[PDB]
């Protein structure tokens, strides 16, 4: 039943005697359930650390996975670059879910064109289609270029990109001179991550490797920037804005920022900004290439160092204080200008935060996930901060990372409790936090499940989830943030003290009972 | 008119090749009421065109996402690499009652999570082992399915051997399913392949158990997955007339459930879509009958209610008109705060395999004209169902492209459009007042008396917002 | 007791049994406290329409008031100027209490004088602490102005600023040419930002009034700029950022954005930035004046119009989208200058997300409190967005202020439900969320009372706290936010949005309860 | 060297005038341990130098915000314009035990609110008014404070009249407070006023009432106003001694152990600078003797313990020597941790009127070394307990100026500065460690052997914390 002056959602509706009735009936009449205590029994014993060992001894199943397929990557690479229509080559369910994925994260129309194999492809190869695809796509969507990935279909048949782009041309579905870079982007390999990385390298190399005898190193006098795979708007806002200030020529190699944040005005715009064509051709010419998340991007820097010839320098991700800094003086080096005054105070302020913040971060323990640089970028904060990074999981992670990571959580004495762990998933996380409860929790939306759990054990062993990362679909507007340089950093220690005095309020709120420091003053 | 809508494709259709142009002429088409078969107007359930930015899934959805997920107390997983699962995960709000991680997984992601050894060796072994896993970690799952991505077929895997010999292991249902992305053309044959995977490994599972005691009004809903609790405020109104729900397929759905299933006397379907092919099953071997209903707004709820209680004796008919007076007032209401605000609106719709035409009576009964829709894997017999819905001379297309959706929009210049995730932002940026027919936007259920309230609040809150008078800036005049 | 390797605070250490016994035993013993019974009845009772009759019938007692002092905003003006010390004729303890306020909402110095005025002043006056003063401060700090204010013990003797700063430089403790603009600031009128106004006043008729015969308006080509007490860094700055950007001249008047935000270099930095004693002589040649919070300006404009004959547009505080665009365009037409792409795009960015997160924001009801202009700025931008402002506080309002918001809500739909109250307290507020309880509470801190209150009641009764104003005590660093402009819209909105949806995942989060439509998706 | 501080006191000193110059050469000093008199030394509790930036604040901070605010069932009226009590408003941590609004009120303010009209006209009228309006919305307050901000003596009130008048009206202890901020020169006369406050109208109460069941063990904290708990963490040692605290003055204090506390055998007194006035006037009236004690750190809760033990019989001694034995472990335990984390590091504090010496103990025994130390109100007989506290040639500063501060900070370089939120930001900005002492930090408690864990922790998670030797860029160096 419903009044009309307060009408009800799903929550509280079915809160109702009428409906909580029913549900009951339902239950006990047809669902065979397993009894209430059983539940409980099974319940309790999930958060043992007896559980744990089993969970920790799997090897064939994955449970809740914190990665994605490489063609999601190359999606969002390619959506980098001016009208540029990211282009899947395999079965159209894929780009189905790669727009779903990126649409709920972003709030944005995303475009992405699929071959639409089918079984006939499984027998015959996928010609045909890339053939009729890319001459539709090209008619209907008049984009500037075409970007070509994989689906694990067209991977495991072994179509051959290469010919099938050039046969194309060649019987006439499109022009020679259209531009339609390629990668082989197999979901069975790596991640998300490998896909942005292939999909780069391929168009790197579509529009470079032909044409370097005129090229050379320094003549324009700007420094290349590869982001990698971001999700997060500020990010490249805050590099274009930090090299800007300090006077740098600079060339963003992939920079979906406008076309991922175009205004309502009336008009739709599937296609906005990017890397230019000719900023990918000009590109060798460069001072130098610096790659903002390295442990990614190591095709990519094989290409750039072997071909373009850059000394691509050895820079972590310019996450926190000590990795911003050094962003910020290898710029000064290779590109000659001094560091600014407004930067110099924007650290200064930092600190300051820094300072006015310490007491109540000091000794926090926290579980993060997320993709390997983002990960030790904030490992490496947290401990800046005095914070104790307890669990570290990176589903898509290797020993080389996993080393890196144990390098500089043994440079601390707040990564003395901390442990990494590489090809695990939330499921696994699930129970550390269990056995080893932090403070919080760091990663994306889906580990409010975690913090359910948490809390249906009891409301002292509740594990609160702070949302940074991706994707994160259960708030609104985030992808807005920054997480890179000075002004990232002081988001997320923000986010991070505020998170801690939040839950302290709430566990200080009870009248008479622990209100006695329910402080006006913190 | 009609010759309005004749030219208005031609222009649409002029962007592309001539190979394209003579397919989507196929697929675009003026409704016409009077006509008794809709393979005259538009033809459906065909290939794609490549590149054309289609709206459509695959089977994998179809049978995962749509069928099988919903299922709480069974375990579910993702066969193959790591991201048809991940990207499936949580995204559709089938809701269910449950502890999550214990008696029910719906919201978890399953998966084997293929790398290049198990393409080149195959995952046979892989999967045997992923069971064993499942069993000693979820004691209490009820069974476990399989759902095939696309290598699975390729690299020639027998995932029915390691089904049939691991069930007799462990004692327990394990469905194998073939929804690889590849087969089919969209959700569609997902859906069937799913429907023919209960039928062969489930639903026979009783045939010889009559311990169940059974009434004369015990009936089932099938094809309700419980979008923001739909099939809960369906479901109530059936018990307050006075049957017996004993099965819900397969939103908040068991698999005690299902298997109660063939016990029942009158199959309620309300998405034929998807479910009609077990529906036919149960009538030919089990001998249900089963008809269509309809729960979007008074004016269909109340017309299904009655046909429903028609099947049964003169104390249900009764019952029925009880409810009806009960909600009389409820619904009432709604019609009186909203129906003026939203009088002469019109809508522009594109869903699935149902929606497309099930929703046009709640519209209508809020004084709301649909002029345009269309369904992305719906069939001849689903465009059958539509003609006598749509009004004269209104738009229909299948497999509409992104261009096409568009392109339509601009010249029908519609109040408000209801279509899915990816066409949503492209319209909100046009300043067209845009809901989600598939998640509800988050909200609901819409289904029934207690739904149709909040989808008028949902309607008017959108086509009504402030935000949509400030598009343009003052400046810019 | 302690364990060492877990130390506990007050909280959770007095939840030992030990401690809980003690304080049991301290009651019963000692503290003749009422039965538990009878607080509970007395609480039921405070939550009723019954004890709101009684609440709103107060004449003389005022509780939990949200407003301060005069002098207070007259420090906070006297900030914004360059080297300027603020210095305030009367007792210590009050700028002891100034500092101290300041401080713990900016988390920086707050640099403030007295000229420490006892009971010998009473008698004789406070000329003799003037004199000393003035030497000793300037000697000592050696600001370039020192801006004198009162503090009500002052005002009651009657002491002449005048009088007493003329003859400070007649007797030679400070320089002649030294600058000493003034103001009365009486505690026991107005508000914080009537000190503020009469403050700004006092030291624009210094610079001015005797020089200005050689005064052109418009030779500068620019636009003054007078933002009023602000509390938000993001408000100087977000003005100053839109004003370059549209390539205006400008002159901000009383800006203190980087006194209030010094770097951690090392130095301690006393004074820094500031308008400076030029910019504010040369304000009257300005092309115009623009007043960001009209209704605290009120002696300001009546000297700007007078005096300076500056035509002061009749401006809303540029909050929303509305007041923005209103703001921006009338900028356009005194400056001449177009309203450049930017922030076009910036507007619809803004519009962007209205419409991405327009079902959550609908219909939501809240209580607000703040200074007028703030207030009236965020029902504004609540109507915007499709909420219900149900109860409008302004403790420090008036009658004239509170027509103008009703006429605002009587332009809307979505002010149907409001009321306004003004000379209104956060005890009369806490009422009127028991009686009609709104979903959430805009405002300071001091709201956290207001929250804990409600929760006691019962969860289902509980009202959060959306902190936005001032002072913000128990949150880090959110004084470095912006309420103004587009950018401060966006903040908001963000902050509203996720506020709701925070609320209903912990409404969601109970297991096979309520975590039905714990969804992912948002 | 003493000659080498004689000096840095000479060149700080060089940027006054004349005759400020002479003024703060009394009230700076390097501490010579084997004087018995202060005033040799330094000068303490005189007026301010105007125009300075004293740390120093009122009469009424010392009244309403330091004795009687703290009681909790009592409500206290901030008397005059809104500000005082806005800007005291749960300023200070004085913990306590109550349903706020209820029964209890120390967090919340009630003004009467001056406007014009009650300067011009005086406010006796709206004060009456006022306590009528209290006593129907909080019929469960057991007491009303009048607390005088700096107007009401200058228009002449006779708060005095008002407050017996309402008093035998309600049958209401209502006490007038003359704690104007102008009379006198810092908080210290404030807390006199108000010591004389509660004798004068509260603590002859009982003088008549010998109900009250008494003991040989019977006792009362006096001067501690439970920063963070810190009376809580005292009590429970005392209680733990076998003694019995009847009353806490003023922290979670109440008004029936105000009354009581003339029935004690023991005035247990924590700060002597607030509380000394009440204690001897209890020592004179009632023949009540008391006693200083000091539970910082475990050498002077230990020495404290014992020597409040010898003031009774040899079942308190035996008491005693469980509890210290029992805290032994605990305590050898922190300064195992942390000890060797602070051993040598050099502090400079800035308190009120007792913790700038009090402290003093707790630093020496985790081997820290108290270099500067200063009283913003304290008086000479505070010097005096100062002197044999603070190494030889140590620093030495009354009333200290914020230029002062800051020029002694830079010569001495500490690594640690003890002080209040408006020196805080001052010290964090030059990279210098700072701890403040009023608040604790927003942490606590610090007193006792529960208090030490804590305070030992948070000395080392500043003074050791990595922000610290960020400050400087790389580059600028
Ligand atoms: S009462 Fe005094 S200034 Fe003895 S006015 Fe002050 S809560 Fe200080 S050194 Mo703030 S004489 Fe207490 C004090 Fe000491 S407010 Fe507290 S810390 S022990
Ligand atoms: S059509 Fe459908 S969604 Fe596509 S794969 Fe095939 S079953 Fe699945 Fe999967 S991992 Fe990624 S999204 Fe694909 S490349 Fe493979
Ligand atoms: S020394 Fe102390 S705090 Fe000062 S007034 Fe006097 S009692 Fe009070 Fe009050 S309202 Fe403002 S802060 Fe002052 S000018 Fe009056
Ligand atoms: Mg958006
Ligand atoms: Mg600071």
């Amino acid at each position: 039943s419903q009044q009309v002056d307060k009408i009800k959602a799903s929550y509280p509706l079915f809160l109702d005697q009428d409906y909580k009735d029913m549900l009951a009936k339902k239950r006990d009449g047809f669902e065979e359930k397993y009894p209430q205590d059983k539940i409980d029994e099974v319940f309790q014993w999930t958060t043992t650390k007896e559980y744990q060992e089993l969970n920790f001894q799997r090897e064939a199943l994955t449970v809740n996975p914190a990665k994605a397929c490489q063609p999601l990557g190359a999606v969002l690479c390619a959506l980098g670059f001016e009208k540029t229509m990211p282009y899947v080559h395999g079965s159209q369910g894929c780009v189905a879910y790669f727009r779903s994925y990126f649409n709920r994260h972003f709030r944005e129309p995303v475009s992405c064109v699929s071959d639409s194999m089918t079984e006939d492809a499984a027998v015959f190869g996928g010609q045909q289609n890339m053939k009729d695809g890319l001459q539709n796509c090209k008619a209907t969507y008049k984009p500037d270029m075409i970007a070509v990935s994989t689906t694990c279909m067209a991977e495991v048949i072994g179509d051959d990109l290469n010919a099938f782009i050039n046969n194309s041309k060649k019987e006439g579905f499109i022009p020679d001179e259209f531009p339609v870079p390629f990668a082989h982007t197999p979901s069975f390999v790596g991640s998300h991550v490998t896909g942005w990385d292939n999909m780069f390298e391929g168009i790197a190399r579509y529009f470079t490797l032909k044409s370097m005898d005129d090229k050379v190193v320094g003549s324009n006098k700007k420094i290349n920037i590869v982001p990698g795979f971001e999700t997060y708007l500020g990010n490249f806002r805050v590099i274009k804005r930090m090299l800007s200030e300090m006077g740098v020529g600079y060339s963003l190699l992939s920079d979906p920022e406008e076309v991922l944040d175009t205004p309502a005005d009336g008009q739709f715009r599937m296609y906005a900004g990017g890397t230019t064509q000719e900023e990918m051709k000009d590109a060798p010419n460069a001072l130098n290439t610096v790659l903002l998340q390295p442990w990614h991007l190591e095709k990519t820097k094989k290409f750039v160092e072997g071909t373009w010839k850059h000394e691509v320098p050895k820079l972590n991700i310019p996450m926190g204080l000590d990795w911003t800094d050094e962003f910020l003086m290898k710029v000064s080096e290779i590109s000659g200008q001094p560091i600014p005054a407004s930067l110099t105070k924007e650290r200064g302020r930092l600190v300051d935060m820094m300072t006015d913040s310490h007491t109540w971060l000091h000794g926090k323990r926290f579980a993060l996930w997320g993709d390997p640089d983002f990960v030790m970028g904030l490992v490496k904060f947290l401990l800046e901060l005095g914070c104790e990074p307890v669990h570290i999981l990176c589903h898509n992670g290797n020993k080389r990372w996993k080393k890196a990571v144990d390098a500089i959580l043994a440079a601390s004495p707040y990564g003395k409790n901390a442990t990494v762990y590489i090809g695990k998933d939330l499921w696994h996380l699930r129970s550390l936090v269990f056995t080893d409860k932090p403070d919080f929790m760091i990663g994306n939306s889906y580990g409010k499940f975690i913090q359910r759990d948490t809390l249906h054990k009891g409301k002292e062993f509740e594990v609160p989830l702070i949302r940074i990362g991706f994707p994160i679909f259960d708030r609104h507007h985030l992808h807005r943030s920054t997480t890179l340089g000075y002004e990232g950093a002081m988001q997320i220690l923000t986010t991070l003290v505020n998170s801690i005095l939040e839950r302290l309020d709430e566990e200080t709120r009870g009248m008479q009972a622990t209100d006695y420091n329910h402080d006006l003053v913190r | 008119s009609r010759d309005e809508v004749e030219s208005l494709i031609q222009e649409v259709l002029e962007v592309y090749p001539e190979k394209a142009k003579k397919n989507r002429e196929k697929h675009l088409s003026p409704n016409d009421p009077e006509l008794e078969q809709s393979k005259k107007c538009i033809t459906s359930n065909k290939k794609s065109l490549p590149g054309v930015m289609t709206i459509r899934g695959c089977a994998y959805a179809g049978s995962k996402g749509v069928v099988w997920g919903p299922i709480k107390d069974m375990i579910h997983i993702s066969h193959g690499p790591v991201g048809c699962g991940q990207y499936s995960r949580a995204g559709r709000r089938n809701y269910y009652i449950g502890t999550t991680g214990v008696n029910a997984f719906v919201t978890m992601n399953f998966t084997s999570d293929f790398q290049e050894k198990d393409i080149v060796f195959g995952g046979d072994k892989k999967l045997a082992k992923l069971i064993d896993e499942i069993e000693t970690l979820f004691p209490l799952n009820k069974g476990i399915s399989v759902q095939s991505e696309c290598p699975i077929g390729l690299i020639g895997d027998d995932i029915e051997a390691v089904s049939k010999q691991k069930g007799k292991e462990h004692g327990k249902t394990i469905v194998p399913v073939r929804c690889e992305g590849f087969r089919g053309v969209s959700q569609s044959l997902g859906h069937h392949i799913a429907n023919d995977a209960v039928r062969d490994w489930v639903l026979s599972a009783r045939d010889d158990d009559d311990s169940f005691e059974t009434t004369d009004y015990d009936v089932a809903i099938i094809g309700d997955y419980n979008i923001g609790g739909d099939a809960w405020s369906s479901r109530i109104l059936l018990e307050e007339m006075g049957l017996r729900v004993v099965a819900q397929w397969s939103g908040d759905g068991t698999i005690s459930e299902m298997e109660l299933t063939p016990k029942v006397k009158l199959n309620l379907v309300h998405c034929y879509r998807s479910m009609n092919y077990i529906s036919r099953h149960m009538e030919e071997k089990y001998g249900i009958p089963w008809m269509e209903y309809n729960f979007f707004g008074p004016t269909k709820t109340i017309e299904s209610l009655r046909k429903i209680a028609a099947q049964f004796d003169e104390s249900i008919q009764k019952k029925c008109e009880e409810v009806i007076a009960k909600y009389q007032p409820e619904w009432e209401a709604v019609v009186a705060k909203y129906r003026p605000r939203l009088e002469g609106k019109r809508v522009m719709l594109y869903v699935g395999g149902l929606r497309p035409r099930h929703v046009i009576g709640a519209y209508e009964d809020l004084g709301m004209e649909v002029v345009g829709t269309g369904y992305e894997f719906g069939h001849n017999d689903d465009y059958d169902r539509t003609l006598k819905e749509m009004g004269d001379s209104t738009l229909l297309y299948d497999d509409v492209t992104g261009y096409e959706f568009e392109e339509f929009v601009k010249k029908v210049k519609p109040d408000l459009i209801g279509s899915g995730i990816k066409e949503k932002y492209i319209f909100q940026k046009m300043g067209i007042p845009f809901r989600q027919m598939h998640s509800w936007d988050y909200s609901g259920p819409y289904h029934g008396f207690d739904g149709f309230a909040i989808f008028a609040r949902d309607m008017d809150m959108t086509l009504n917002n402030p935000c949509w008078k400030k598009l343009q800036a003052p400046w810019k005049k």
